[PDB]
Parts: structure tokens; sequence; C-alpha cells
RNA sequence: AACGAGACUCUGGCAUGCUAACUAGUUACGCGACCGGUCGGCGUAACUUCUUAGAGGGACAAGUGGCGUUCAGCCACCCGAGAUUGAGCAAUAACAGGUCUGUGAUGCCCUUAGAUGUCCGGGGCUGCACGCGCGCUACACUGACUGGCUCAGCGUGUCCUACGCCGGCAGGCGCGGGUAACCCGUUGAACCCCAUUCGUGAUGGGGAUCGGGGAUUGCAAUUAUUCCCCAUGAACGAGGAAUUCCCAGUAAGUGCGGGUCAUAAGCUUGCGUUGAUUAAGUCCCUGCCCUUUGUACACACCGCCCG
RNA sequence: CUCCCCUGUGAGGAACUACUGUCUUCACGCAGAAAGCGUCUAGCCAUGGCGUUAGUAUGAGUGUCGUGCAGCCUCCAGGACCCCCC
RNA sequence: GAGUAGUGUUGGGUCGCGAAAGGCCUUGUGGUACUGCCUGAUAGGGUGCUUGCGAGUGCCCCGGGAGGUCUCGUAGACCACCAUG
């Protein structure tokens, strides 16, 4: 299935070389379930992910 | 009133996705006459979120050695590219850089994780701005690589190449890498 | 990165702690007040310092400063810090007290005091914390 | 508390307020022209918006709102010309860095009248089976050509060069101005902009290598100094392992000035013009810095030291 | 344990020719994959790039033939609903 | 009736838990809290769910009533080359 999510808090950048942030996760669906995620280029708190995979948690790289 | 290349309407288009939406611009206010406003856009963070989308397309087609200064090049090609979208699909010309954008942009990307020499991805997502920019980056290379030799104009090719990334078929570059991405992000997971 | 030097921060305090009766709270109005005051070379000097007696004097106002001492300071937070309740909280009719206490009290001949209450003592005996 | 960082000097951005300009223009009025205007066309009063350049103002994280031991300071917004202008100068120390070849700046050595001196005439630093390096130019359709339309700035000049006339083109002749905001010079630079011709092939893309001729410079050009006309028209199909430079009038394209210069910029040093993609983050790599720690080293790991 | 709002392809009709848009068949050029097989590279190693499979297997569109697919009416279904469970 | 009957145990005890039949002799308390499950009392001992975590909040039985994606915070990040000067 495809989700939605929203962001709450940014946290720190994960990466070798620093690319990825580590960014903290709501549900669009109104559901209070909080999950931490990975993103790619630039992040501002209150946007919006599309989830292909939503049940995936986050590793630290 | 405000009109494109003095014979398009901006404020009737529309956007189906709530990520895009914060972010693709000419809906409201920022429509304009001409795509080169000469402003600075990087000046401050995602102060580039705000301008023009159709400028957006309209600076990076430069992006090659020999048309890297020479911007008009652009608002030239980007004119008949319009005019000629308009002639095939028969809609507004900027619900077709919607649909382009939306569609071509990646969802899921692989980050290189490794040594140096090997190469083992592992799967993240997309943000908003980056998935509008590898888009519209997608959009200019497959128009380049598909106009380079086959005589095509950049116009014909380039409304070629955005309506098929509006359609969703595999004729467009920008479709295959963003089809390619997506797969990697699976392999993976 | 937009910080100030040694020679900001200390002319500032030193400015200040002088004349805190004629600078206020307008940036303009204490940066006529320092080409005055004191005497500075060039601008960029000038302004920067005088940015500082203002963000200094904006934080005066909300208490005391750990630059700086005035005597104006000193008075207007002998105004503030000077306060009583109508009644002290130290007036109780009731004051509860532990059968010892009472004991101590029994010692120095208190033990007809009226306001007491004897409360019962507390039957576990456990003050301590569980190591580990 | 002191030096280093900052401050400072030099450059760019602000001023319809000030000080003013015949060696810069403006507005106004005349004459001039061709159909009320258009004109770098000609002259007089009007003043500083333009054009200069002095004085001094202006920005101080300032104002408001968020994150902060509500502390530094960090983020967003407004008010604004500007909420990051680009360079110079550079401590205590050191390198057994480069410099007898910039010095009438030298301590030694050698040379000293068939001179390691100097001047004269030629040759040589330029040579060619090969490696390694900056840099130029291209691989074409966002392109080449052909006509047409309107743009810069820094500087250079007793040599820059106005206008004629002869010259297909390079060039000759001549007659003129300027030690320069006066004369070259309203510096009509290149892309770009508008039409035209070309049609995916070693093609008009690319032009090396050559064979002839004209003109310049110079005593002197053969070992093509350069420039110019025809021909010759070859490699080159976006470049393997590796790697270099870069965050906003910036990368990049594009011409232009100064240096070298009798004649010369594929170099340098500056100058404008067209002008972005992406990041506002991290120590992975590379590089140096601190802190803790071990030391039998201190001429300091190129150390010390055992048979 | 339901009922009834919108989605489907299961049956009957008009229409089907005229209307428009999509799947059939032929000429057309464009992108264009892999199981694998080899090679190169990460000190050793493909989970990667590149060669060969092949410009195959394919898919997006323009013009030919369809007597198609339809759009307009019904139900048979499927899902939002409810309930219910909490 | 009777803390008897019955029932119950580590060492004992003057025991712990705790009935009923039936009568008699005339009322034969109020106020006020809570309450997941297990064991053995509203005590003692284990053990939980609500949102990953931390707080709150609720979780005995019945009837009826309506109101519903409980609220507030939030790092929860973990997958051997090499002598000498
Ligand atoms: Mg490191
Ligand atoms: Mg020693």
């Amino acid at each position: 299935p495809i989700k939605l999510a929203r962001v709450t808090k940014v946290l720190g950048r994960t990466g070798s070389q620093g690319q990825c942030t580590q960014v903290r996760v709501e549900f669009m669906d109104d559901t209070s379930r909080s999950i931490i995620r990975n993103v790619k280029g630039p992040v501002r708190e209150g946007d919006v992910l599309t989830l292909l995979e939503s049940e995936r948690e986050a590793r630290r790289l | 009133d405000i009109k494109l290349f003095g014979k398009w309407s901006t404020d009737d288009v529309q956007i189906n996705d709530i990520s895009l939406q914060d972010y693709i611009a000419v809906k409201e206010k920022y429509a304009k006459y001409l795509p080169h406003s000469a402003g600075r856009y990087a000046a401050k963070r995602f102060r580039k979120a705000q301008c023009p989308i159709v400028e957006r397309l309209t600076n990076s087609m430069m992006m090659h050695g020999r048309n890297n200064g020479k911007k008009l090049m652009t608002v030239r090609i980007v004119k008949h590219a319009f005019e000629i979208i308009h002639l095939l699909t028969g809609e507004n010309p900027l619900q077709v850089l919607v649909n382009a954008i939306i569609n071509s942009g990646p969802r899921e990307d692989s980050t290189r994780i490794g040594r140096a020499g090997t190469v083992r991805r592992q799967a993240v997502d997309v943000s908003p701005l980056r998935r509008v920019n590898q888009a519209i980056w997608l959009l200019c290379t497959g128009a380049r690589e598909a106009a380079f030799r086959n005589i095509k104009t950049i116009a014909e090719c380039l409304a070629d190449e955005l309506i098929n990334a509006a359609k969703g078929s595999s004729n467009s570059y920008a479709i295959k890498k963003k089809d390619e991405l997506e797969r990697v992000a699976k392999s993976n997971r | 990165g937009r910080v100030r030097t040694k020679t900001v921060k200390k002319a500032a305090r030193v400015i200040i702690e002088k004349y805190y009766t004629r600078l206020g709270n307008d940036f303009h109005t204490n940066k006529r007040v320092c080409e005055e005051i004191a005497i500075i070379p060039s601008k960029k000097l000038r302004n920067k310092i005088a940015g500082y007696v203002t963000h200094l004097m904006k934080r005066i106002q909300r208490g005391p400063v750990r630059g700086i001492s005035i005597k104006l300071q000193e008075e207007e937070r002998e105004r503030r810090d000077n306060y009583v309740p109508e009644v002290s909280a130290l007036d109780q009719e009731i004051i509860e007290v532990d059968p010892d206490t009472k004991e101590m009290l029994k010692l120095l001949d208190f033990g007809s005091l009226s306001n007491l209450q004897v409360t019962q003592p507390t039957v576990g005996m456990n003050f301590k914390t569980p190591r580990g």
C-alpha cells in the first residue's frame, strides 16, 4: 500500500558522507503512530513524505 | 490578467498530491509573463522553493557546455515546446508540466554504503524538493539524449518527452531512470 | 558568524556602567550617546558597541546583569525584592510536629505551647536508597 | 591584560539631501531637416536626477516572533539600498625550502691577454622512434554558414589614430587631433536577438599537414617571425584506470584592456557581458590541528638498541 | 448480523451505420528488458559497471480493415457504509 | 446457634479459615471512598494491557444513555601489508 507521512522533527544527519537526513514521521491518517525514517535531499519540518513501504523503520548508516 | 507567453492561463491548472502542492509553483501568485526574472533564489535555503516552475524547467535546459551561459536559447525553446504540446494533447500545457514533474520524480532512492569501489546501496525515501529537482533534471536530460542527433528540434523532442512523462509511458528517458531507482530501492529495502 | 569582539562587549559594559542614566532603549539614541560619551575611531566599531549597550539594556530591565553594577538598578532591585504578604507564612493556627520534637521542647519547658499538633510517627523504617 | 583572529586600508552596492563642473551631461528655447514627433545636428540661458567625487550619513542581529542553563548566540519574518562585497596587511617560532642567474648586495674557490673578459660574424636554446605535465580547439540541430538589428568596461597613447583617395584582401598614400572625462571614442567588441541556406554521411562539423602567390616588420625572415588569397583538406563519433577547480553576478560561455612588444598572444594580468544546476551538511576519504594516553627517544623514530 | 450509496463485465436491450474516444489487422519509425553466459573492478568477493544473448522478448503511438469496445437503461456482484466489536 | 460443626499446616500452641439446621425477642447502624487479571481478604506476593518508548487515563457486575480514529510529550538510533638510516 502507498501511504503519506508528516514531519514532526528533524534530529540529525545520517550518512558516511553526510548524505541522509534522519527525520521523525507522524502518519497523516490521523493515527498517532510515530516512526523514525531516512530521507534524501533537503527537509524542513511540516513536509509530507510518500512511503511505498510504510512499515519499514530507520537504521543508522 | 496574467497570461503565460501571452496566450496561456495559469490559474486553471491543478495539483493532485499534497507533497508537491507546497513546492511546485505558478498557481496562485507566482505566475508571470516571462520565465526570466533574473532573481536570486539560491540566496537562502529553500528560497528556490518559491520560484516559478516554468523558470525552473527553463534554468535546467542550459545544462550542457556550449549552451551554458545562453539563457535565452531556453525561453525560445520552452516557448515553442508549449505551443507544440497544446496541439497534441489539447490541454493546458502547464498541466503537462505538473503531471511530468509528479510522475518523473523518484519516490524511493538508494544511498551508497560501503567502502569505495564496492557499491552496496540502502533504500531511503525522497524529500519533496528533491523530488521536484531530480524530476526536472530527468526531464532536461531525457530531452537532450533523445534530441542529440535524431535531427529533432528540442521543442519537438521536449514536448515529446514531457507528454510521455505525463502519460506514464516508458518512452520518456525520465520515467525510465525513475523506474530503475524505485526497482533498486526494491532490491535492497 | 556574527559575534562581538572583546572590545565590543567590554566597552559597552563600562559605557553602560558609568552612563546608565543617559542611555535609552533606542538604537540611534545611544549611538549618538556614544559618539559623545566615549571616543571611538571609525564607524563599524561605534555602531557595534552601541548596539551592545542597547542589547544589554533590554537585558537589564529584565533583571540583574552579570557584568555591570549600577546603584540605580540596585535601588530598583531594592524595590522589586522588598515585598511581604499581608500575613506571614510563619503563622499557622496548627503546626504539626513529631512526638520527639515535642520531647525536645519539653526539655526547654515549651511543652505548654497551644498551636502544636502531635502527628502520628511513621511505622515503617525505610529512609534508605536500595543500593545496586 | 598583550600580540595573532577581528578592528584597519583598498574595491563594489545606497544618497531625486549637500558641495559643484565649458574638459561631463541635463532640461528649456531658438535655428536645421524629413515626413506634432524623429535626429550625436549646431548654438545658448537651466540645473545636477544622469556623468564624475568629495564631505558626511547608513547596519548595529537592528525591529518583531520562535530555539536557547532565555547566556552567548542560532532560525524565520518585516522595516530597508545592504541582514553572506571581494582583496591587502599577517604572532611566538622554525625549514639546514627557492635565490651566486635581479642587485656597484657578498664570505670563499677559480679564471685572469692563444682570458671563464668583452665585442664582431655565423650557428645553437626550436632539433625527434619516446614517456609525463598546464593550455588551446573541436567533435555539430541549444549547431555551421549568409545577411540584417542593437550592447560593454578596464585601461593603454609623441605612439594611439579622425576623414578622404587608390587598393578584391593584407595594405599604401596621404592630409588632421591628442601629454589626454579635451583627440582615437556616444569607445556601434563577442555571443545573444531576427530572417536565410544547410539536412545525420568524415557532411558545409573539424580543420592539422602542405604547394603555390601578394603585403608588412626589420641590418638581417631560409630553420615557414607574422599577416593575407586560393587550393590541400588529415586525426577527432563526448574520451579507459585515475583526478583537478568550484556555493551566487558565483560556475560557464563569450569577447575586450594591461604585461612581454621593432613586428607578436594558443600565455599571464585585469575587464565587462549572457548567466545556471546543487548544497547551507558530514568526517568516509585526504590533510593538518587540539585533548587523553604509552615511551628505555631529547642531535627527539632518519631516535634508540639486542645477539 | 445486515442494507444501499457508489465502483465491476456476469447476463438482457436501445444504440450499434451517423456520434466521439479505446482494443483488432498491415506499412511506419523511436525509445528497449532480462534468466544467463563471459569479462573487468572493489587487497581476496558481485550484491555492481561493461561485453554477448539482440537491437530479440517487448510498449507507447499514426493511418488502413473491424460490423468490434463502448458510452445510454435494468439487475447479478463488488467495494464505501453501517451496524457490531471495542 | 458458636468463631462450635465441618474444613485447613513448617516448629509447636491457649490455633487459622469459617457453616447450617433451627428457633428466640421485637427493627435488626450511618457517613464516605475503590474495583485489570493470578494467588490467599479492598490486606500480603506475582504479573499486565492503553502509542514504539515515558507520562497521564481507564480497565468488578447490570441497565439505560450517547460520543469516538484518548491526551500530552519523545532518538526509539546497535548488524593482518611494511626491514634499515
Ligand atoms: Mg578523517
Ligand atoms: Mg636521553
